[PDB]
């Protein structure tokens, strides 16, 4: 069972690295998309919607 | 009669003990094979992961 746990650690470490890189790439494309979408008018619209939501 | 029934009962108990030891060895070997299989299973699971 200790050997099995070592194998599980080897597998889990790689899986978490893949999830880290997938989130890193998504954030970078979100970040570079914000520079166009996040304008004063879009922020004003979001402000209105959030303030008046409930 | 009791002095001989004593030896008879002793021999029967010894037979039971030997059978139990044989069964224990059987279970030990079966477990060894099963856990080798489990290790191989987890290696393949790592590949799948």
């Amino acid at each position: 069972e200790k050997r099995i746990s070592e194998i599980e650690d080897a597998a889990f470490l790689a899986r978490e690295k893949a999830k880290a890189d997938a989130e890193y790439y998504a954030a970078h494309k979100y970040a570079t998309s914000n520079k166009h979408k996040l304008t004063p008018e879009y922020l004003e619209l979001k402000k209105y919607q959030a303030i008046a939501s409930n | 009669i009791a002095a001989q029934k004593q030896k008879v009962v002793e021999k029967e108990a010894e037979t039971e003990r030997k059978k139990a030891l044989i069964e224990a060895e059987k279970v030990a070997q079966v477990a060894e094979i099963t856990y080798g299989q489990k290790v191989m299973e987890k290696e393949t699971e790592k590949k799948i992961s």
